[PDB]
C-alpha cells in the first residue's frame, strides 16, 4: 500500500490491458495512409544498420547514394566494418560501395577494421583494392592503428608487399603546404582554397598539425593571423587545442589576438583543453613586455 | 506593438539571447518577478490550450534539453529562432544541465510571444517530485528562493501531455501506457495536476521501448513499464497513426528508430551530463510529413583540419 502501490497498481493495471485492445491485430496493416516518410539518407543509412540487406537493394534500386554518410562522415560501409558485419561489407562493395571513402577524420573503412581487429574484414577490404597507405588527421595509416599482432602482421606484410612508401604519405600533406606557401609568398598572391567543410584555412591546418615551417612561411605572406573558421576558431585555437607548443609561440610572436573568442564563446586558452595550458600564459606575459 | 500586460517578453527574450557568443554558463540576469511572471503567463496559456495538442506540420520537434542552455541556443541557431519555424519540444527542460533557469525561461518566453507556433510538452522532470532531486531545486534556491521554485511547479503542472501532428504522429515525452486505449482519456485529464507513481499520465511521461520485450515489460527505471514493438503496432493500427515521436532516452545520434521506423526517439542534449558523448537531434516535419533529421554534434568536438585537395 506504500510499495505494493507501484508494484500492485502496475499489476492490477497490466490486467485491464488483457481484455483491452491487445487483441487489435498487431502487424502493419498498411493502411491506405502511410503519409509519413523519412529522408532517403536517414532511411538508407539505417536499413544497412539493422542488416536488412534485402531492403537496401530496393532502396538502391529506387535510387539512393550508396556512399551516403552521417554527420561524422561514416558511410554505410564504415559502420559495417565497425560492426564486424562481414556479410554487409561485401554486400556494400559488391553493390558499388566506394571502398576507400574517408570519414570526417581521414579514416577509411580499412582504418576502422584495422583499429578494431576485425582481421577477416581487413583481409577482404585489402583484397578488394583497399588503400593501405591512406593517412588520417593524426597522420596514421591502418598499419599505425593496428594494435593486434595478427592485424599488424597482415598490414605490415601488405605495405612491404606492395612497396608502399609510408613516411612519404605522412609527409605528403605538409609537403604540399610548403610548395603552396612558397608560391603564394613568392608571387605575392595568396590562393588558399578554404576547405569546404570546416571553413578553416591553411593557417589552421599548419597550426593544428604543428607544421612550423609552413606556418612561418604563411605569416610572411601576410595572412591574417586572426582568421576564424565557420566554428569561430583562431589559428591559435588549434595550435593550442591539439597542443602544438612551438606553433603557439609563432602565433604569438606575430601579435595574434590571444583574446579571440569561439563562436560558442571560448578563448585560445579555453578550448586549449589539452595540457600545455599554462605555457601560453607565459608567452602571454611576453606578448606585453615587448610590444 | 503598444500596450498590454506587465511582462515584457521582448525585453526578456532579448536579454536571454544576449549571451549568444559569451562563454557557456554566463548568466542572464533577471527579476524573480519577471520569472514569476513568465510562469504565470505561460501557465495561463497552457490551461487555455488542450492537454492533447492537435498541431499542424510544418514544425521541428525536439527531445530533452536538460538545462543545457548553450546547446538550446544552438538548436535555434540551426532550425531558426522562433517564429522563423514552428517548434514542439518533448519535455525535460530542467535538471542535470547547468542552466535550467535560462533554458526554461526562454522556452516559456517564446511560448508567450508565439503561443500558436511554439509548444512545450511535459517531461518526467516537470514534477516537483523529481526535479527537486536533480538540481533544478538547488539552481532555483541558489539564485532565488523555494517559492520561485513552487511557482515553476504550479506551471509545469499545467503543461500539455501529448500532441498529434496532421493526425498521423503521436508525440509524448515517455511513451505508451496499458491504459491508453482512447485519446479521450488524455483529454479528460484534470489540470493543474501532479504525476503519480502509477497511472496513464505517469506512463506517458515515463515508459520506454524495448526490443527485447514482447507486449508489456517492467522498467529498470523502477517506475512505469517498457513496451515491445508489437504494442507500438497495436497502438498505431488502432488510432490509425503513422508514427510515435518521443524522447526520454539518450540516443547516440540524436534520433533512433524502433519497430521498423514506427517509433522514433529524439534526444536534443549533446554530450549529456558530460558522461555520454551523444549528439543532439531535431526532427523536421514539412507540410508533406517528409521527416528529416538535423543533428547537433557535441560542441567542442572539433575535427582536426585537412588541407582539402
Ligand atoms: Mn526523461
Ligand atoms: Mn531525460
Amino acid at each position: 500500500m506504500k510499495m505494493a502501490d507501484a508494484k500492485q497498481k502496475r499489476n492490477e493495471q497490466l490486467k485491464r490491458w488483457i481484455g483491452s485492445e491487445t487483441d487489435l491485430e498487431p502487424p502493419v496493416v498498411k493502411r491506405k495512409k502511410t503519409k509519413v516518410k523519412f529522408d532517403d539518407g536517414a532511411v538508407f543509412l539505417a536499413a544497412c544498420s539493422s542488416g536488412d540487406t534485402e531492403e537496401v537493394l530496393r532502396l538502391l534500386e529506387r535510387g539512393a547514394d550508396i556512399n551516403y554518410a552521417n554527420v561524422d562522415g561514416l558511410t554505410a560501409l564504415h559502420q559495417a566494418c565497425i560492426d564486424d558485419n562481414v556479410d554487409m561489407v561485401k554486400f556494400l562493395v559488391e553493390n558499388g560501395a566506394n571502398i576507400n571513402q574517408p570519414d570526417n577524420e581521414g579514416w577509411i573503412p580499412l582504418h576502422a577494421a584495422a583499429s578494431c581487429g576485425y582481421l577477416d574484414i581487413a583481409e577482404y577490404l585489402i583484397s578488394q583494392g583497399a588503400h593501405v597507405g591512406a593517412v588520417n588527421s593524426e597522420g596514421d595509416t591502418p598499419l599505425d592503428i593496428a594494435e593486434e599482432e595478427a592485424m599488424e602482421e597482415l598490414l605490415q606484410n601488405e605495405v612491404n608487399r606492395q612497396g608502399v612508401d609510408i613516411e612519404a604519405a605522412r609527409k605528403e600533406e605538409e609537403r604540399i603546404m610548403l610548395r603552396d606557401a612558397r608560391q603564394w609568398l613568392n608571387s605575392g598572391h595568396i590562393n588558399d582554397v578554404r576547405h569546404a567543410k570546416s571553413g578553416g584555412t591553411a593557417l589552421h591546418v599548419a597550426a593544428a598539425k604543428g607544421y612550423t615551417e609552413v606556418l612561418k612561411l604563411l605569416i610572411q605572406a601576410r595572412y591574417d593571423v586572426n582568421i576564424k573558421d565557420y566554428d569561430g576558431w583562431t589559428p591559435l585555437h588549434a595550435a593550442a587545442h591539439w597542443g602544438k607548443e612551438e606553433a603557439c609561440r609563432i602565433l604569438v610572436e606575430n601579435l595574434c589576438d590571444m583574446e579571440a573568442v569561439n563562436k560558442v564563446g571560448q578563448t585560445a586558452f579555453d578550448v586549449a583543453d589539452e595540457d600545455i595550458l599554462g605555457y601560453l600564459e607565459e608567452l602571454q606575459k611576453k606578448q606585453n613586455l615587448l610590444h | 506593438h503598444m500596450a498590454d500586460g506587465e511582462l515584457n517578453v521582448d525585453s526578456l527574450i532579448t536579454r536571454l539571447l544576449e549571451v549568444r557568443g559569451c562563454r557557456p554558463g554566463k548568466i542572464v540576469q533577471m527579476t524573480e518577478a519577471e520569472v514569476r511572471g513568465l510562469c504565470i503567463k505561460s501557465r495561463e496559456i497552457f490551461l487555455s490550450q488542450p492537454i492533447l495538442l492537435e498541431l499542424e506540420a510544418p514544425l521541428k520537434i525536439c527531445g530533452d534539453i536538460h538545462g543545457q542552455y548553450t546547446d538550446l541556443l544552438r538548436l535555434f541557431e540551426y532550425g531558426g529562432f522562433p517564429p522563423e519555424a514552428n517548434y514542439l519540444f518533448l519535455g525535460d527542460y530542467v535538471d542535470r544541465g547547468k542552466q535550467s533557469l535560462e533554458t526554461i525561461c526562454l522556452l516559456l518566453a517564446y511560448k508567450i510571444k508565439y503561443p500558436e507556433n511554439f509548444f512545450l510538452l511535459r517531461g518526467n522532470h516537470e514534477c516537483a517530485s523529481i526535479n527537486r532531486i536533480y538540481g533544478f531545486y538547488d539552481e532555483c534556491k541558489r539564485r532565488f528562493n523555494i517559492k520561485l521554485w513552487k511557482t515553476f511547479t504550479d506551471c509545469f503542472n499545467c503543461l500539455p501531455i501529448a500532441a498529434i501532428v496532421d493526425e498521423k504522429i503521436f508525440c509524448c515525452h515517455g511513451g505508451l501506457s496499458p491504459d491508453l486505449q482512447s485519446m479521450e482519456q488524455i483529454r479528460r485529464i484534470m489540470r493543474p495536476t501532479d504525476v503519480p507513481d502509477t497511472g496513464l499520465l505517469c506512463d506517458l511521461l515515463w515508459s520506454d521501448p524495448d526490443k527485447d520485450v514482447q507486449g508489456w515489460g517492467e522498467n529498470d527505471r523502477g517506475v512505469s513499464f517498457t513496451f515491445g514493438a508489437d504494442v507500438v503496432s497495436k497502438f498505431l493500427n488502432r488510432h490509425d497513426l503513422d508514427l510515435i515521436c518521443r524522447a526520454h532516452q539518450v540516443v547516440e545520434d540524436g534520433y533512433e528508430f524502433f519497430a521498423k521506423r514506427q517509433l522514433v526517439t529524439l534526444f536534443s542534449a549533446p554530450n549529456y551530463c558530460g558522461e555520454f558523448d551523444n549528439a543532439g537531434g531535431m526532427m523536421s516535419v514539412d507540410e508533406t510529413l517528409m521527416c528529416s533529421f538535423q543533428i547537433l554534434k557535441p560542441s567542442e568536438k572539433k575535427a582536426k583540419y585537412q588541407y582539402g585537395g
